[PDB]
């Protein structure tokens, strides 16, 4: 899974729950492997000039 | 891909099933990879 954003949150996931949507369907959160924690992806600042 | 679902749920009604609501958890996914047509429920007995 690719892309872009900044990674701590406090959401509650499941023991099989691996990653997280938000309502536009797109990736919020994320489990990393290895460790197991759980990352929040915060879509990186942009706007327009 | 066989996957099996699971729920464990607290009870005290005596004859039927409880209405309410009570979303499963996935419980293991297993790569059997065979047909399935007919299934068997296992029960224990009890000898005196
Ligand atoms: C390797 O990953 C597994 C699960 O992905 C984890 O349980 C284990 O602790 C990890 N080991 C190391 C050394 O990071």
């Amino acid at each position: 899974l690719t892309g872009t954003g900044v990674l701590e949150s406090n959401k509650k996931f499941l023991p099989f729950q691996q990653f997280g949507r938000d309502i536009d369907d797109t990736t919020d959160a994320v489990r990393d492997p290895q460790t197991l924690e759980i990352l929040d992806i915060t879509p990186c600042s942009f706007g327009g000039v | 891909y066989f996957k099996i679902y699971s729920k464990h749920t607290p009870i005290n009604l005596v004859r039927d099933l409880p209405q309410g609501f009570s979303a499963l958890e996935p419980l293991v996914d297993l790569p059997i990879g065979i047909n399935i047509t007919r299934f068997q429920t296992l029960l224990a007995l009890h000898r005196s």
